[PDB]
RNA sequence: AGCGCCGUUCCGAAGGGACGGGCGAUGGCCUCCGUUGCCCUCGGCCGAUCGAAAGGGAGUCGGGUUCAGAUCCCCGAAUC
RNA sequence: CUGUUUAAUUAAAACAAAGCAUCGCGAAGGCCCGCGGCGGGUGUUGACGCGAUGUGAUUUCUGCCCAGUGCUCUGAAUGU
RNA sequence: GGCGAGCCCGAGGGGCUCUCGCUUCUGGCGCCAAGCGCCCGCCCGGCCGGGCGCGACCCGCUCCGGGGACAGUGCCAGGU
């Protein structure tokens, strides 16, 4: 039969991200001497709106200790920062909201965001609007630290990776209903073409594993495993359960 | 010596000037587009004739490989007259039409009678 | 005088004196490019019995292909 | 005296800028620089076989200076003095018609194909084996062959210095076969020390493995953990 | 296998420029200047290049003229 | 609901839609492309995100069955 | 090295054992070395223009971190 809708995402023809009007990739500073053995003053000049992102972007300018040139970077704007606040960064930086510092310095229960998986990749985990991570279980030997992620997973990471202290601003973004198709169309036109959302039962048999027949019924068990080939994994992909929840996660 | 920069690039090596052992075409290629080959036809129609009286301007048909400066030099080196300006168009048959307006010291009727049109 | 010793040392290419040099050369050549000019043959006996002579005009290219 | 003040700069973190330091160990080196440097480091890390750890166990510079002072006067002829001797001897045998003007020419031999033949036929009195040959397989059979044929061999560092006594870029081998009358004592004095160093210790060299040295950062880490273990045990 | 394909900053020794100083030489009216070579010093490209007759893009307007031209040609007045 | 569609026999009760849910995935990853490379899309992205589904505003509810077919967890204690 | 602390022996002093650094009220500025000490051609013990070192410690064998004989890659076999 025909190639399904799910297989067209890998071509990158019309399903790419709408990437021009974005301001830039939100990263931390590439780690160096001033952030591993001290701290350095930085000034947030203005916060801006990266399109396709509900979290605000912050434009923090630094000073280069090696050449006379003011370098400008793009942080994720933490909650409560304001233009003109001296955003500090480094190892021995004092714990305040906005100051990015490694997790080995901060105590347990420190609510941070925009942390790193590996030390030095400039911010990977907990970057969406209104999310945070919980820092627990430090270790003197075997430099590791548990972090509770926004999904509830407790990941053991290194002790040298960095994290901006605070939560990501823009929290509560999913509180308002979109309330019409128009704001959803403008939201997805800002983000990417992720919206040919057509029901797989309503579409044809030759184009989807579910559709067709004189009645709009699935006809097949929608719980389809991970060993299934491409064009087959539709519906519930490797579903360990279904139906209404009972507890929160029940996963060790 | 101290390498103060973390980036290593090519050193400025010595490049030799091209001093060939033999020329490669035995001779300079002669100028095919000379003064006698730039300016071909003096146009003698009604509108081209009206530019002699009412404009102090000759009309010529030029090979398309020439420009305003070569037309000006060709007129000054063939007809012994000075040129104020040269306007060029491409006539849609394929050739170039050049309206050569002369200096006010010269007379287009006299130049036309000397060239025979 | 020597090329028979070079040949017989190359034959048993699983011994410890050869496999170290072979592993070092495989690392050295894997970290190189795909097609490039080796200025002199690394196997002089094999190159000479295939037809290399040490004179101007014979060029050794070291080349890397993918197995399978 | 009037104004002439001192203007110091504080080079700490978060203040006045850092000066231009050496930056030697932090420059992005090219591919071939990294190739040869990690090649030397890889020879230091891995275990080399006992047939190539013979190399880097080589001749000291006093005996090498004595060896070069002996080898400098047995130099092979270059093209200029070769043609000079050919023209001179040809003119003398044409005019004076000399039957045997030269009895025996004393000159050494070069090249691995020549030296291996000379040690197989026991013509070699002394063998000089270069260190810096990039295919080591060309050279590895020669120490054991000179040992089993009883000819003394000395491993020397630098094939370019051996090429410059033969008027060539690389020489790789030098065989002393014929000695003069006033040089036999000096050659015996060299051969006695060379047999003391290399030939008499061949069963000692063949058992010893070379290389197997970790990086100095890892050695300092293991030494720090060893001092911590000794502090715990004491 | 291969015509070739992928990729556009990635795994690259991917700048042929310059304020200036020194040394040497040539040339013009060798006083005075203009050139050439060598050495020192300085100098992230966000990577060759293409891609809009509606995007960005300095500066011409008034009158008259032909059967057909017009901010283009003539006169007059300006600007880059 | 406003919207969209069988251009050239259908304009709809059809599709979409906000809302309600479910599942996979903490990047050496989830879902995909490619004949090929640790090559690409999501990704200038990081669970308030991405991908895949059922139902279809608001109000009130989401009955009972894991026998079957799927999906998933778990153990070399254990048949093949 | 104490403008800093430490933990003891202990009369000055000793380092069994460690902590490092010289920027936290402010939407300011910060580069192309001040200073010191040697060595050069010029005024008779005077003037100009230069070079070197300390400022900015010495040495070393991965650029620095995180994995690592696993993951992957090539072939073969069995599932789906
Ligand atoms: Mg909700
Ligand atoms: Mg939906
Ligand atoms: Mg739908
Ligand atoms: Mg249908
Ligand atoms: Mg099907
Ligand atoms: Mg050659
Ligand atoms: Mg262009
Ligand atoms: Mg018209
Ligand atoms: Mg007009
Ligand atoms: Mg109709
Ligand atoms: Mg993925
Ligand atoms: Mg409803
Ligand atoms: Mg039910
Ligand atoms: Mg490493
Ligand atoms: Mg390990």
């Amino acid at each position: 039969g025909r190639v399904i809708r799910g297989q067209r995402k890998g071509a990158g023809s019309v399903f790419r991200a709408h990437v021009k009007h974005r301001k830039g990739a939100a990263r931390l500073r590439a780690v160096d001497f001033a952030e591993r053995h001290g701290y350095i003053k930085g000034i947030v000049k203005d916060i801006i709106h990266d399109p396709g992102r509900g979290a605000p972007l912050a434009k923090v300018v630094f000073r280069d200790p090696y050449r006379f040139k003011k370098r400008t970077e793009l942080f994720i704007a933490a909650e409560g920062i304001h233009t003109g606040q001296f955003v500090y960064c480094g190892k021995k930086a004092q714990l305040n909201i906005g100051n990015v510092l490694p997790v080995g310095t901060m105590p347990e229960g420190t609510i941070v965001c925009c942390l790193e998986e590996k030390p030095g990749d400039r911010g990977k985990l907990a970057r969406a609007s209104g999310n945070y991570a919980t820092v627990i279980s430090h270790n003197p030997e075997t430099k590791k630290t548990r972090v509770k992620l926004p999904s509830g997973s407790k990941k053991v990471i290194s002790s040298a990776n960095r994290a901006v202290v605070g939560v990501v601003a823009g929290g509560g973004r999913i509180d308002k209903p979109i309330l019409k198709a128009g704001r959803a169309y403008h939201k997805y036109k800002a983000k990417r073409n992720c919206w040919p959302r057509v029901r797989g039962v309503a579409m044809n048999p030759v184009e989807h594993p579910f559709g067709g027949g004189n009645h709009q019924h699935i006809g097949k068990p929608s719980t389809i495993r991970r060993d299934a080939p491409a064009g087959r994994k539709v519906g519930l992909i490797a579903a360990r359960r279904t139906g209404r929840l009972r507890g929160t996660k029940t996963v060790q | 010596k101290i390498r103060t920069s973390p980036t290593f690039r090519r050193p400025k090596t010595l490049r030799l000037r091209r001093q060939p052992k033999y020329p490669r075409k035995s001779a300079p290629r002669r100028n095919k587009l000379d003064h006698y080959a730039i300016i071909k036809f003096p146009l003698t129609t009604e509108s081209a004739m009206k530019k002699i009286e009412d404009n102090n301007t000759l009309v010529f048909i030029v090979d398309v490989k020439a420009n305003k400066h070569q037309i000006k030099q060709a007129v000054k080196k063939l007809y012994d007259i000075d040129v104020a300006k040269v306007n060029t168009l491409i006539r849609p048959d394929g050739e170039k039409k050049a309206y050569v307006r002369l200096a006010p010291d010269y007379d287009a009727l006299d130049v036309a009678n000397k060239i025979g049109i | 005088g020597a090329y028979k010793y070079i040949q017989e040392l190359w034959r048993k290419k699983q011994s410890d004196v050869m496999r170290f040099l072979l592993r070092v050369r495989c690392w050295q050549y894997r970290q190189l490019s795909a097609l490039h000019r080796a200025p002199r043959p690394t196997r002089p006996d094999k190159a000479r019995r295939l037809g290399y002579k040490a004179k101007q005009g014979y060029v050794i290219y070291r080349i890397r292909v993918r197995r399978g | 005296n009037p104004l002439f003040e001192k203007r110091p700069k504080n080079f700490g973190i978060g203040q006045d800028i850092q000066p231009k330091r050496d930056l030697t160990r932090f420059v992005k080196w090219p591919r071939y620089i990294r190739l040869q440097r990690q090649r030397a480091i890889l020879y230091k890390r891995l275990k080399v076989p006992p047939a190539i750890n013979q190399f880097t166990q080589a001749l000291d510079r006093q005996t090498a200076t004595q060896l070069l002072k002996l080898a400098h006067k047995y130099r092979p002829e270059t093209k200029q003095e070769k043609k000079q001797r050919l023209l001179a001897r040809a003119e003398k045998k044409a005019a004076g018609k000399g039957d045997v003007p030269t009895k025996r020419p004393p000159v050494l031999r070069a090249g691995v194909n020549t030296v291996t033949t000379l040690v197989e036929n026991k013509k070699a009195q002394l063998v000089v084996i270069a260190h810096d040959v990039d295919p080591i397989e060309l050279v590895v059979f020669l120490p054991a062959l000179c040992r089993k044929m009883g000819v003394p061999y000395c491993i020397i560092k630098g094939k370019a210095r051996l090429g410059r006594l033969v008027h060539r870029k690389t020489c790789t081998t030098v065989a002393f076969t014929q000695v003069n009358s006033e040089d036999k004592g000096a050659l015996a004095k060299l051969v006695e020390a060379i047999r003391t160093n290399y030939n008499d210790r061949y069963d000692e060299i063949r058992r010893h493995w070379g290389g197997n040295v970790l990086g100095p950062k890892s050695v300092a880490r293991i030494a720090k953990l060893e001092k911590a273990k000794a502090k715990e045990l004491a």
